[PDB]
């Protein structure tokens, strides 16, 4: 059970291994690509207001 | 028998000039809204 403190010891190089790990992942590029969902999106128009219909003469 | 002659335009006398009707033909176009539930979208599933 002594081996335990051993093992932490001799394996302390993969720390800075595992700092590598974070420290470049991060560098690298990543793009969770949250979706539209199955239900689509879609605006009314582009909707302009106007004085109605005039009777000229 | 009158002063005005050679005029441009279309007098409401007789606009029917003896037809029944007048017609126009053409295409028609559309884009409207409709609720369509019968979908209930979500059908595009992953089979797996």
């Amino acid at each position: 059970a002594s081996l335990i403190y051993r093992q932490l010891l001799t394996n302390s190089y993969s720390v800075d291994l595992y700092d590598e790990i974070e420290q470049i992942g991060s560098g690298k590029t990543q793009n969770v690509t949250i979706n539209p969902g199955p239900f689509a999106q879609t605006r009314y128009a582009p909707v302009n207001w106007d004085h109605g219909e005039i009777n000229d003469s | 028998r009158t002063r005005t002659v050679n005029l441009y335009g279309l007098p409401a006398a007789n606009p029917n000039n003896g037809n029944e009707y007048y017609e126009i033909s053409g295409r028609f176009s559309l884009i409207s809204l409709v609720p369509t539930n019968d979908d209930y979208q979500t059908p595009i599933m992953n089979s797996v």
